[PDB]
């Protein structure tokens, strides 16, 4: 029987977005791939007050946030017929205007919270660091190598919420040829990743790769190499990168439309406004570390610059996707309509189209390159390939088993100096390669 | 070939009282409204009343209402129609017709197989 | 009130249009017209009882739609057998029914 | 080629509830693991009366159900203003009360219906039994051995359900830059899972474990064993753990509240009596013998009593679950507002909350065990461990590609006394171990 | 370094429908599995012209479509009590009645584009054709050999949409023991299944089969074989049989029942008249050939002969299937109860049954075979067995990882004259099937 | 043990004005409505007045309307009716009731813990 | 109106019914029948509300229901203690009480 | 700079007949509505009638309906208020002002731009 | 009706209040209360048309509010050309509009 033992941090007292440096000295005869434990901590938000029905304040990314009266529309110029405005909690709660500590933003974690943690890794002994890698290259990895088998557990690793099955009874069908009962299947989900007002703490378990700690064999030996001079080196994320703030309050418009049928909408609009976070500490990060007694296919993502830069609204969410995106969105309505006369019977008197206060937002991944052209000096690879080839046949053509196919069209695979052919240039393309493997 | 005959109109002192009887054959009585529509002589054409399929509800227009009592009986299918406080603008031709309820229900929108119709004076 | 033409002629195998209209407003479809025709001493029969739609038995040879804010009746290919009156009828508020005057159409 | 022959049990008349054994005795040269069908046959339940509008009958479990008179809450106690109550069919159609013979119950199957069937198993040769085990080692078996590509066609043999999927035409979407047209998916199901009027006769094609049945190479030879000696003994499931019963009748709720925006809100609540179930038998239940012509890593579950305990109101879809669940509800209303008037407008004049008869209920998992500590005496193995740690990283990086990641956190892996330092106390607490993988 | 080089095929101007000989003559010393790339165009359909309220102009299929006219059923014969009828474009919009070059139907293509464009390939070097085979036996390898991990991207060579996830942001829970925030996934897709009034060009990049192409070990040498008179025969598909119309204008039905509870009933009916269909030009079709530099168990499948038939209503997704089908529809309906009097409060005063445009599609796949016989006169093979047998045990028993199992009761697997024992018996049985695996 | 008392019952001359006081004891008057219901010697029970919870709307019969008038006092708990052109078909006895909300609300339809009731003769 | 019997007696320990109509129409769950009692010189009490529903206090010999379009109501072991009067009452219109006769049961 | 003016105010004999105009200028007259405001010396102001944006739909207040009627005259922008049967009371200052729709429409909510209004007296 | 007061005075430089209330009942956002200024010999112009709503053009200075039941109307940094009148303005039943009384204020 084998029991893997811990070691803590020297340099103590850690802090988010700062240098950490820690030993991992001698421990172990021979060792392979690290697992590091960190313990989240609350994330409660900052209290706000109500705004008044004339107040027009400044919001965040340079959008302006209005609160309009009673009578126009969404501006504060334009005048509309039969709008009326009111304070709602995103869960229909109301909220009453110009009251000291009315409400509260929601707070939620970027998707994939641990995998952003290590946002720069150094191993190094006494100088001469011998590997650096950081997130995108840990994404790419993620994307093609881990199976997708080992998935949902792996998915809890990091912080990330799985999907649940519930069911609604019987209902009654139709079946038509040349009666039954059937059930309905719903799928939800909630975790950190769903924006709620205080945040249990989180548990990551984030693992560290390596070239050398992929096989049991291949794990160099401790006594030759310096046991004292090993000093990993791991930059934190920021804390302004994990967690994120959802709006907290809601701008209800009801309005009335005169006809033959009255319809009344209602439409709902956010009020964001960037508080303050409660300061998120790392206790409890010891490092688990395992210790037992005793040219070729090459993979390449490419990915805007606006995925990363912090003037993206979407940044927690699209950092790790490959291939600028797009927001699909389906508003569904309630209709209903009401007859009171029974004698003209023709157009409906009345309707109503009752709207949800969240609408459904999907992520449409586009492709970035129409076409692909890696021309080195001394070997011209490939010239004026389309990106389909790359992304879907040559995958399910060649790594066998262990690869898994990519599912975003920016991902690729290519059995140095690289060209593109792309349309959507702004200077926004950024690419990460691995060889080894 | 469903028929319908109007019956009870003839000459008559003014501010008497009068009765018309609509009879039909051919049709299930039963599921169908009656209307009574008056034409003027040299003037155009004007709805004067509704009964319902059972007699329930019933309704009038604004220059007879009060005078003008219509009825039914589903025994022999024979729908009838009380005048009183005769004067001398009633004199026209009556008739008597059938309806289905596309859109407008009560009023009659259809208005199939028109009646011959019949002729009543002062 | 409703407004409709006092007489109208027709040569023999031509085409026909008559005029239904308001006293001040327009007509759409929420008037409901209606055509009949009342030939001497036989009994109305339905022609057109929607805008468009007509009845099983009816010679389709008979027309009728919504044109310059006029409900228009239009015959094609008129026989010598149409020597009979024509009216409009319309429907406003919620419970009026309006008819209209008469066409004595003639065939040369 | 090579043929499969069938063999028939010597005692005859089998019987649910009791001990049934088989004699397998000599055929075949050379065996492995056996496959036993059986068919089942209708599940019909008896016919009920309606309730009186008075009446207050003792139900099932414990709980009374109770229909209210009008103008009282669910209680006959506490008066209610505008409550109108009624009487519905599951699928909404009317049901006369006072009426002899009037609705039936509905019948459904325990989830994993074939799995349940064989609660002990005995492999004996003339005493001495060879292999005993039961159902909770199959359940973790399936939960960690078989991998997910073979599992849809496996899920038809023990008699689950699988989802289908379909669409529901084109719809208009709006596109967010810095229209098109998409289809919908909605997943939906039936089976014997479903609870269905009349159930069709099922078809379990039960599969028996063994350790030297897994591979051709490991079979003991029939002519050096005892041939005429071998018994297998099956202890089948009792007719009231597979089959179970679901409402057939709904008290239906209806409301009026007052005040500027009216309100008519319509509740359920299910009339559950326990109603007599028609016996099952077990017919052409042979077992389609496969005849062919020529310390470790190490698998706990942890369960809570109240699974398996007749007393849970859900125990037939949580026998198979490892650890404690609860029950999450989305009840779903349809909102109308609609104004009559056009003149005032400030609140919409009527409204309505019209509810679906039945809920969406999802099974949250959660884990019940804070600590592990398994402290033998020879070895100290594993003290104070996370439940994260043995649920998710040590399947995903030891035991290869044969080990499926667990998806609830009852069930761990670790590579007998063993203590627990859990809060869910209860004395509910019961393990189920593997070590020969 | 290794490049695969393209080439075109001699004949020159492809045209659907049409029997295309490729050449393939001597490019590479050693050769394996081709991939041929397909471009095609658009897909626009012709203008037409909207129906006269008394139209009952004759469909397709043989099934009439009607325009029914006021205060009439479907049919223009029996009188049906207040029913309204209008003219709608699928997404809702009003359509004109009468009106020339009013809508256009809508386009969209058959599951699996790419799979019925080979019909028929003949691999054959100077006569003596080495190799037959359609698109049936393509079918029946991917339902089984490719594995279910390498599948979205082959999903996506085949011109076959994928489904993609959103959410529904926060919302209110009840946990039940003995609040929470919790998100909602809903599914969607759009592609080429998806109808649409012009279809972006696709990209076909269908992969070529063989026995000897499977290893690079077992491609047989160029200089050995005849290079000059080898001549690849394909059978493109019909431009019937890929695209397919969906109708472009729907006849919306409004109805009111009189009674206490006034109830407007809202129902939809498509108006389906087949029009012209634009041509479809296959450019920039060469096939990328891939150039380097240096008994048994056995898959059967049964198809009804209804599903490649034309007179199949839905022969574009039926044609894969193995087994016959039915149809399940789900109308969900929004009730809406509204009182106006709050007085009696007894019964709503009005109601609302507003539909959706569309239904909600399940095909139901049942099994075909009560029982399988199959009776060589060699040897006797299997007689009187189940078809579950053949489905589900064998393939999760037999054949390994590489296998995965059938998710369609069709096709199955048995370790030449063929017999069967089934019910549904109308001469329209085809068998398919391969035994060189 | 709820109680309800009527008071004002007696003789009186036609054509005067007369006040009937109903007072409760063991119950919150504050949520209940109050009803009349008048009962004829030798005829059938009738129903006459409504007032409503806190006196904001009210309503009357056909045959009483313009010449009854009804309120409360919540403060005391005590309801009054009013009752003037008092005629010969008056004499009655007359019960103060009490009442839920059950389907209908505004007539009552429970109708619990009637009073015992005060004869009114002209 | 509402027609009720003028009279009706029964034995001890028998079982007794008595029926509540209408002029013209029938009775349905829609016309809310209700039963009270009135023994003499007290309160009337309350006894079936709904068609079938009974408050509190009230013992569990009385019933109640529709049969051939009238309201019925069952005793069934009556006591010498229902010398007493019972009437009928209906819901019509939108806002219409309408009370029935009463008959003065006697036990022999 | 929108501008709005009244006309038609003057001494006048009791139970005459008096006309008031109302024109504006800088703004759309067409999608506006017109409200008279009375505003009697030494008490309160009081609403008079709304007529619609089209003058389809006309309201009055309770003590003047049946004695004023409102008009639009789209054309060249202008609000006539017929006013008869004249008596003291009438003695007052009349605003013609503009309006909006939030909230409640046909009776006007914001009410922008006042008139200067004219005097009328008896 | 609606009860205002008579008069009010308000020296340079500070804040004044203004109530506005009911004869009987209170008041709530469903009155919409109003508020305007009508100096002598000029229009009135709007001032808080719905109980904190505004127009454009109106200096920032102004408020308004429902306290203690009442429509309150609070002047902050008043300037010397407040001298005009200040009057208040209800919506009742479905169509009802009443104004109150007028305060003439007065700055010292």
């Amino acid at each position: 029987g084998f029991e893997y033992n811990k070691v803590r941090p020297h340099t103590g007292t850690p802090t988010l977005g700062n240098k950490l440096t820690f030993g991992i000295p001698q421990y172990g005869d021979f060792f392979h791939d690290m697992v590091g434990h960190h313990i989240l901590g609350a994330c409660h938000s900052s209290w706000q007050d109500a705004p008044i029905q004339g107040t027009s304040q400044m919001g965040a990314h340079g959008q302006l946030q209005t609160f309009p009266r009673n009578g126009y529309d969404w501006d504060n110029q334009t005048p509309l017929e039969g709008a009326v405005y009111t304070l709602v909690d995103p869960f229909g709660r109301p909220i009453v205007p110009g009251t000291k500590n009315a409400y509260r933003n929601l707070v939620y974690y970027c998707e994939y919270p641990g995998e952003r943690l290590y946002e720069n890794v150094r191993f190094d002994v006494n100088g001469n660091s011998l590997d650096e890698y950081s997130s995108d290259v840990t994404t790419l990895v993620r994307k093609f190598c881990i199976p997708g088998d080992k998935m949902t557990g792996y998915k809890h690793l990091v912080g990330q919420e799985v999907s649940v099955e519930g069911t609604s009874g019987p209902l009654l069908c139709n079946i038509h040829d040349l009666l039954d009962i059937r059930r309905n299947v719903h799928y939800s989900c909630n975790g950190p990743q769903t924006p709620k007002y205080y945040q249990p703490p989180l548990a990551l378990w984030i693992k560290l790769r390596f070239w050398f700690n992929e096989n049991v064999n291949l794990a160099i030996p401790s006594v030759s190499i310096p046991f004292g001079e090993r000093f990993i080196t791991i930059k934190l994320a920021s804390q302004k990168d994990l967690v994120n703030e959802f709006p907290g309050l809601f701008v209800r418009q009801s309005r009335f439309i005169a006809g033959r049928p009255s319809r009344r909408n209602i439409r709902f609009k956010p009020w964001f406004i960037p508080g303050v976070i409660n300061e998120i500490s790392l206790t409890n990060n010891e490092l688990y570390i395992n210790n037992l007694f005793v040219i070729e296919y090459m993979f390449i993502g490419l990915k805007p610059t606006w995925n990363i830069s912090d003037q993206n609204p979407h940044q927690h969410r699209d950092w790790h996707k490959f291939g600028h995106v797009v927001n699909a969105i389906m508003q569904p309505t309630h209709h209903a309509e009401i007859s009171f006369q029974d004698r003209d019977t023709a157009l409906p008197d009345a309707c109503s189209s009752i709207s949800d206060i969240s609408p459904v937002t999907y992520p449409i991944t586009l492709p970035i390159i129409k076409n692909i052209s890696v021309t080195a000096h001394g070997i011209n690879l490939i010239d004026k390939f389309p990106s389909k080839f790359c992304s879907s046949y040559i995958p399910f053509h060649y790594g066998g088993n262990a690869i898994k196919t990519p599912d975003d069209p920016g991902a690729m695979m290519i059995t140095f100096y690289i060209s593109w052919d792309t349309d959507y240039v702004g200077s926004i393309t950024t690419a990460d390669l691995v060889v080894s493997a | 070939q469903e028929k319908l005959v109007e019956s009870g109109g003839g000459l008559v002192q003014p501010g008497g009282s009068l009765i018309l009887s609509c009879v039909g054959s051919g049709f299930t009585f039963i599921t169908y409204e009656i209307n009574w529509v008056r034409q003027a002589p040299g003037k155009g054409l004007e709805w004067l009343a509704v009964v319902s399929k059972i007699g329930d509800r019933t309704y009038y227009a604004h220059s007879v209402r009060g005078r003008l009592t219509i009825s039914r009986d589903n025994s022999q299918n024979t729908a009838y129609l009380q005048m009183n406080s005769l004067r001398t603008e009633d004199t026209a031709r009556y008739y008597c017709v059938r309806a289905w309820c596309a859109t407008t229900c009560l009023p009659g929108d259809i208005m199939d197989l028109w009646g011959p119709g019949v002729g009543v004076i002062v | 009130t409703v407004i409709h033409e006092p007489a109208m002629s027709l040569s023999p195998g031509g085409t026909d249009t008559l005029t239904c209209a308001f006293s001040s407003g327009s007509i759409t479809n929420n008037n409901y017209p209606s055509w009949f025709q009342q030939t001497p001493r036989q009994p109305p029969r339905l022609l057109i009882y929607n805008t468009n739609n007509r009845p099983t038995g009816v010679p389709s040879r008979f027309s009728g739609a919504i044109s310059g804010n006029k409900a228009a009746l239009t015959i094609t290919g008129a026989q010598a057998n149409d020597e009979a009156d024509y009216f409009c009828t319309l429907y406003i508020s919620i419970a009026d029914v309006i008819f209209g005057g008469g066409t004595h159409l003639t065939v040369l």
